[PDB]
């Protein structure tokens, strides 16, 4: 295995909020490999979120986040992150980043709540 | 003129994986760049080499084997791992350098009841060697007695289908693998 | 698709017991429902197997004519009678499902090719 993946910035936020998620990626080349973000609501499965390039030279996201949601990466930190504006109460999961797909990746994911 | 690996990308049909198809690339110049720069691809893991110097390199061995197995399973194929498909199905070895590139086809190879034209080896009684493939349908004998070729308590096939379907987790759901292998070794 | 299970508790040596597996959100064409014992330090072992599409069943040699797997009027419901119970019976029993190839067999004793398994209920034979 050996691939560690630690996910943190999600809250309790109201609707409209925003909220920035950070990855921090270990026991692989994180330059080399591309990225995703993943989510999990607690009575529905894992979906897909966004996708950055090995380079983040492109990006690509699901319907019902873009336009609101951002994937970024730095390199130079194994961090990837998730910028996510105009909080919807159906933003509410675990969210997870992968280089593979689905919510299993090793990490333990971070909750976003967005009700109140 | 330049290598061919649209016809591998773009295949209509895909193999399952115990079944993994393979196709040789040699003799051109590829663009890699137009490859590892598309979004479409959720997974673009590659090892042992710079993805934005592989057209700065020269290999002697080059080879595209394109498979499907669920969301959750591309996590096997890379080197160094273990699992049902890393053990029984598709082995990459420890010094593997290449790219593993795998993108969702949920829209493609699920239906409404299960797409059964995938499947996977469930069991076997060895681990496969790096690059091995076996696509026998002996009746898999897990007990003591033997099977004398009859499904039953600890006589199962050995190979098990994905059963796809739209409204599965995307751990669940179908993806097509693409693993392009850079070998350097001692020939022209 | 889950798998929510009913049944179980303490029981008499040569008692019986029927326990429950909603099949709701199984849209698959051709499926396997399996059950299972869950000892402690062991490992998973089914005991009762059948495909949907055929009924055909498929039974451990520990439970062969004790047990009896079988499905509800509407097709909703999974069951499992359990008849003659003896102490080594006693465990956790899950109701799983997965995809079944056509024309093959359910696999019993392995737990492996059912992605689907219930929260699992308690039986102790005492």
């Amino acid at each position: 295995s050996q691939v560690q993946l630690v996910e943190s910035g999600g809250a309790l936020v109201q609707p409209g909020g925003s909220l920035r998620l950070s990855c921090v990626a270990s026991g692989f080349t994180f330059s080399s490999f591309a990225m995703g973000w993943y989510r999990q609501a607690p009575g529905k499965e894992c979906e897909w979120v966004a996708t950055i390039t090995i380079t983040g030279g492109s990006t690509n996201y699901a319907d019902s986040v873009k336009g609101r949601f951002t994937i970024s990466r730095d390199n130079a930190k194994n961090t990837l992150y998730l910028q996510m504006n105009s909080l919807k109460p159906e933003d509410t999961a675990v969210y997870y980043c992968n280089p593979d797909p689905g919510c299993r990746g090793g990490g333990q994911g971070t909750q976003v709540t967005v009700s109140s | 003129n330049l290598c061919p690996f649209g016809e591998v990308f773009d295949a209509t049909r895909f193999a399952s994986v115990y079944a993994w198809n393979r196709k040789r690339i040699s003799n051109c110049v590829a663009d890699y760049s137009v490859l590892y720069n598309s979004a479409s691809f959720s997974t673009f893991k590659c090892y042992g080499v710079s993805p934005t110097k592989l057209n700065d390199l020269c290999f002697t061995n080059v080879y595209a084997d394109s498979f499907v197995i669920r969301g959750d399973e591309v996590r096997q194929i890379a080197p160094g791992q273990t699992g049902k498909i890393a053990d029984y199905n598709y082995k990459l070895p420890d010094d593997f350098t290449g790219c593993v590139i795998a993108w969702n086809s949920n829209n493609l190879d699920s239906k409404v009841g299960g797409n059964y034209n995938y499947l996977y080896r469930l069991f076997r009684k060895s681990n496969l060697k790096p690059f091995e493939r076996d696509i026998s349908t002996e009746i898999y004998q897990a007990g003591s007695t033997p099977c004398n070729g009859v499904e039953g308590f600890n006589c199962y096939f050995p190979l098990q289908s994905y059963g796809f379907q739209p409204t599965n987790g995307v751990g669940y759901q179908p993806y097509r693998v693409v693993v392009l292998s850079f070998e350097l070794l001692h020939a022209p | 698709v889950q798998l929510v299970e009913s049944g179980g508790g303490l029981v008499q040596p040569g008692g019986s017991l029927r326990l429950s597996c909603e099949t709701s959100g199984i849209t698959l064409d051709y499926y396997a429902i399996g059950w299972f014992l869950q000892v402690p330090g062991k490992e998973r072992e089914g005991v009762a197997c059948m495909r949907n599409w055929d009924g055909s069943t498929l039974y451990a040699p520990s439970v062969k004519g004790r047990f009896t797997i079988s499905r509800d009027a509407d097709k909703e419901v999974a069951y499992l009678e359990m008849n003659s119970l003896k102490s080594e019976d006693t465990g956790v029993y899950y109701c799983a499902a997965g995809p079944l190839p056509p024309g093959h067999s359910c696999r019993i004793p392995t737990p492996l090719g059912y992605d689907d398994w219930g929260q699992g209920t308690q039986v102790t034979v005492s």
